[PDB]
């Protein structure tokens, strides 16, 4: 539990300098989990046995002075919607409880190759649908900064585990902000790479056109490092982009004077809280004091983010989840005597209220007579939302504004209010629709609850995001606070 | 507005989701609210705008036609709750009352 | 009174090494669910990867079908729950089918009639669900096998024109070398849509989809039976309705198995997991050239040049091998007519009587060439050819 607060960068060197044995690095982690998660509750399946085994293997490699891997002996947590071979992946749903993947996802493939240590899986909303992880069929994770508050959705477990010092880095999935929002709420660094930057082979789908895996760390630097270890095209993912340059650390540490930063006026709209707004405005000032040039611009179609997002996401969801019938795997209803029942009973009994809501909406949005009026329309709106960015990027390097309209909300506050629960995706959804890369870093606190600052960049321009993200981080961050909780 | 029991049960059927009449009504409203929520897009001028199917501008991603032996039968059935003779066992009585 | 409108929805199994959207081998053994993987099993988190050859072949058969090859073509999802379709959706093509508006000429009791083939897209075959007891056994071995759907413009007008259609189609595809096209093997399946509309008015009577047509000869049986079936209905009284009917091989009658409540909702929408296709000229050429001389122009070449009759030119161009064999043995030294008469019957009748359809691994052009000359002007005549042929065919090469 000692190096439980060290960054991936330092901890990385501590191992290379043989100042610490991999096996103890793990001993610490689990020691941490054992003491903190009972209260946080961010971890699902724990892979301790295997973890210990790998570390034991690493100690040898340490002595033999053969420490290869961008994340050698680095503890890692993985969202339970990302397939891990032999490790129970449930997507935090009854439907997949006990499910043991028979193949390895591409990100885990790469991570293992970099010799990272798999400590466990993180809790999440059921099937990435949700903004507070409260929909989990197993437990409700809590915000390390305020246990009376939520971690965020859907990767709440990933943001909380990192903030709670259970792991140095973790993976999450973003479809509409499921990485950035939980990041903002827990005041940690979250990054949803450009669509196509990180393979999707091995990611239990929610919205094939919006889904994307990303890293969550306690600081901008470590976050870049991890994204280097997972980025890269893959023959198992046809949509994976053929972009070789996967170095994101190069331009970190360089100044941002002259950097053209676009501040969408709609991002400081009416749906934004007062304290959140202030925080980001002082942020804007900070970005100025650093040299960057920030001027207001308009992302008109922003207001249509959430609506179009849901229609699209839900629709696809009404297709990606249809494979869950309890035939080849997953929850198999016992009270079924006919073939129709088996489907209608396994599915209903296995999915939770929210998942079924998306499905109903989606299935409807696609059905005959409504397809054009909802799905097609939403798709056309999506085109608008991207143009907005297209135009803006014609004169600006990056875009800035809050990540979430308000600080983290109370547990059970909006759990029974899906519509307001949705409003929280106001500032995130546009990015997934545009397929651009976004990143959130903490930039304030209101009543102890952290506020998120987001940086929206051009496709495959993550290096620039890290450049401006690191600069700002130097003027503000919560590095010293996680340690105190 | 106007989301009948019928439609609600037609989608459920289209989704293979069992719903009791005591959930139907409830779902009729929820859907309606969500739909009214979805209705917002209509205030966006999309005249002559092409739908966005893919956000990434890739092209022709094909795979060379070269086979790769499949996994063992055991592996393919390892997670199936119901199996018989190396296959997935399932009901099938065709009666317009269960189907 | 009535013109009977009928169309044929035909699927063909492309014989490629691996599957359509999965590296799994397209050919499998006898062990069920042994020729699969996470993709074919629709495990969570799996994605489709398009078979390049499947496309080239798909667009090769589409061209030979006199269709317009799409420049931009993307796949879409056909959503429907069924034990042999694990993803609950079949990756296929809705708009932008790789091939559109084609045709093929056919000869029916009368003269030439050009029937149009509206489209030709690519799909993935489903698994096979065996019905044991009050339960069902599923085998995804076949699941994911590349297919191509060929819908006919509703031009064919009779149970015979249908037959003529399937044969000419089967014939042409066979020449592209993209499928064994055998119905007795499943590498060629056919469904028929039939509806009658009394002359004078535009309204139709009932419309039914015939299922379980498993042989060229069978589609005709059901078709013409159905024709008469709703022929009575239309006259006697008949209650107009959209329906689906199963054809009983034994009795020879079609059985109503369900009445459409409307138009099946498949919620078609563009597969996001597969980036769009952009078939350029260079590409269209590569596959353009890779096409031989199809049956028609191959038959017209048997008309004036090498002035052969009609019945002759039809059965010789029936298959590519047959036709190649004939032309390979023609140059060798066998007199035109000689072989023609020798192939038409004799060899054809030998193949049918011995099921030795593998016209290749048996007697050869080099071998058969001789027997022709031996009779032509060498030894005497015919009758000796009675047995010298079978022996010479099943093995050996000359004597
Ligand atoms: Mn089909
Ligand atoms: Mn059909």
């Amino acid at each position: 539990m000692s190096i439980r607060y060290e960054s991936v960068e330092n901890l990385l060197t501590l191992i290379k300098d043989k100042k610490i044995k991999p096996s103890d690095v793990v001993k610490d982690i689990y020691d941490a989990i054992e003491e903190t998660d009972p209260t946080i509750k961010s971890f699902l399946a724990l892979d301790k046995e295997n973890a210990i085994k790998k570390a034991q293997e690493l100690d040898e490699l340490q002595a033999k002075d053969q420490m290869d891997g961008k994340l050698f002996g680095i503890p890692m947590g993985i969202k339970d919607n990302i397939i891990t071979n032999g490790l129970e992946t449930t997507c935090a749903s009854k439907m997949l409880e006990g499910f043991v993947p028979i193949y390895e996802s591409t990100v885990m493939e790469k991570l293992h190759k970099e010799n990272a240590v798999l400590i466990g899986k993180l809790n999440m909303d059921e099937f990435a649908m949700g903004g507070s992880t409260e929909t989990s069929y197993f437990k409700k994770t809590v915000n390390p900064f305020d246990h009376k508050a939520v971690p965020g959705g859907s990767s709440g477990g990933s943001a909380a585990a990192v903030a709670a010092g259970l792991v140095p880095l973790s993976l999450g999935s973003d479809t509409g902000g499921s990485i950035r929002q939980p990041a903002a709420y827990c005041g940690v660094v979250g990054m949803k790479p450009t669509y196509g930057r990180v393979s999707r082979f091995g990611l239990v789908a929610f919205a094939s056109s919006l889904d994307q895996i990303g890293p969550l760390t306690r600081n901008v630097k470590d976050n870049a490092i991890v994204l280097e270890a997972i980025s890269g095209a893959d023959v198992n993912d046809s949509t994976s982009a053929p972009v070789d340059d996967v170095d994101f650390t190069s331009e970190i540490g360089k100044d941002i004077k002259g950097l053209k930063v676009a501040l969408p006026k709609e991002y400081l709209g009416e749906g934004v809280a007062d304290d959140v707004k202030e925080a980001v405005q002082n942020a804007v000032e900070t970005l100025k004091s650093l040299g960057a040039v920030v001027e207001e611009v308009s992302l008109p179609n922003t207001k249509f983010g959430i609506p179009s997002y849901y229609v699209i996401a839900s629709s696809e969801a009404s297709s990606n989840l249809s494979r869950f019938d309890g035939i080849r795997y997953g929850y198999h209803s016992k009270e079924a005597h006919s073939l129709e029942e088996l489907y209608k009973m396994s599915r209903s009994e296995g999915f939770g209220k929210e998942v079924k809501r998306r499905i109903f909406l989606g299935t409807f949005a696609l059905s005959s007579g409504y397809y054009d009026a909802y799905y097609k329309k939403s798709q056309k709106v999506r085109t608008l939302i991207k143009n907005d960015f297209d135009k803006v990027f014609e004169n600006y390097d990056v875009v800035v504004g809050p990540t979430a309209p308000t600080t983290a909300f109370n547990l059970g506050e909006e759990i029974d209010d899906p519509l307001t629960m949705y409003a929280n995706d106001l500032l995130t959804t546009p990015v997934n629709l545009a397929g651009l890369p976004g990143i959130s870093v903490p930039c304030g606190q209101s009543n102890g609850r952290p506020i998120g600052l987001q940086f929206i960049g051009k496709p495959f321009d993550e290096k620039t995001l890290y450049r401006v993200a690191y600069q700002y981080e130097t003027q503000y961050n919560l590095h010293d606070v996680y340690e105190k909780l | 507005t106007k989301v009948t029991r019928e439609e609600v049960e037609h989608i459920a059927n289209l989704a293979r989701l069992q719903i009791s009449p005591e959930e139907t009504e409830e779902m009729a409203n929820t859907l309606e609210s969500i739909l009214d929520f979805a209705k917002q897009n209509d205030s966006a001028d999309t005249e002559g705008v092409e739908p966005t199917y893919h956000v990434l501008d890739l092209q022709n991603v094909l795979r060379e036609d070269k086979a790769i032996k499949g996994i063992p039968q055991e592996l393919a059935l390892k997670n199936a709750k119901e199996t018989e003779d190396g296959q997935f066992k399932v009901p099938t009585i065709m009666n317009e009352e269960d189907a | 009174h009535f013109e009977t409108v009928i169309g044929l929805e035909v699927h063909v199994e492309l014989k490629t090494d691996s599957k359509m959207f999965s590296p799994s081998p397209a050919h499998f053994g006898a062990e069920p669910n042994s020729n699969t993987n996470v993709i074919d099993l629709a495990y969570p988190g799996v994605l489709p990867v398009v078979n390049k050859r499947a496309v080239d072949w798909a667009m090769r058969a589409a061209m030979a079908l006199n269709m317009e090859i799409a420049t931009e073509s993307k796949f879409d999802r056909k959503n429907y729950f069924y034990p042999d379709n694990p993803k609950a959706y079949q990756i296929s093509q809705f708009d932008q089918p790789i091939g559109e508006n084609g045709y093929i000429d056919i000869e029916v009791d009368g003269e030439t009639k050009r029937i149009g083939i509206t489209r030709l897209h690519m799909e993935e075959d489903a698994g096979k669900s065996t019905h044991k007891g009050e339960y069902s056994l599923v085998d995804l071995n076949r699941q994911g096998t590349p297919l191509i759907e060929i819908v006919s413009e509703p031009d064919i007008r009779s149970p015979k024109e249908a037959y003529a259609y399937l044969e000419k189609l089967r014939s042409i595809i066979q020449y592209t070398g993209v499928s064994d096209v055998k119905m007795e093997e499943g590498s060629l399946r056919c469904d028929a849509n039939i509806s009658l509309r009394p002359y004078g008015q535009e309204k139709f009577g009932t419309k039914a989809e015939l299922k379980n047509l498993n042989s060229f000869n069978y589609v005709r049986k059901g078709l013409e039976y159905e024709e008469k079936r709703q022929e009575e209905e239309l006259l006697n009284g008949g209650e107009i309705g959209q329906e689906t009917r199963r054809f009983d091989e034994s009795t020879g009658k079609t059985i109503l198995m369900r009445v459409k409540e409307g138009s099946d909702d498949y919620r078609y929408f563009p597969e996001p997991d597969i980036v769009p296709l952009y078939i350029d000229d260079a590409w269209k050429e590569r596959v353009r050239q890779t096409i031989p001389e199809l049956p028609d122009e191959r038959k017209a070449k048997y008309v004036n040049e090498l002035g052969l009759p009609a019945y002759d030119a039809h059965v010789l161009t029936l298959t590519k091998e047959m036709s190649d064999f004939f032309e390979s043995t023609i140059e060798h030294g066998a007199d035109v007519k000689l072989t023609s008469n020798w192939l038409m019957g004799g060899v054809n009748e030998y193949l049918n009587k011995n099921q030795v359809e593998l016209l290749d691994t048996k007697l050869t052009p080099e071998n058969l060439a001789g027997m022709i000359k031996l009779i032509e002007d060498g030894t005497m005549s015919s009758k000796i050819a009675k047995k010298v042929f079978p022996e010479l065919a099943a093995k050996g090469g000359n004597a």
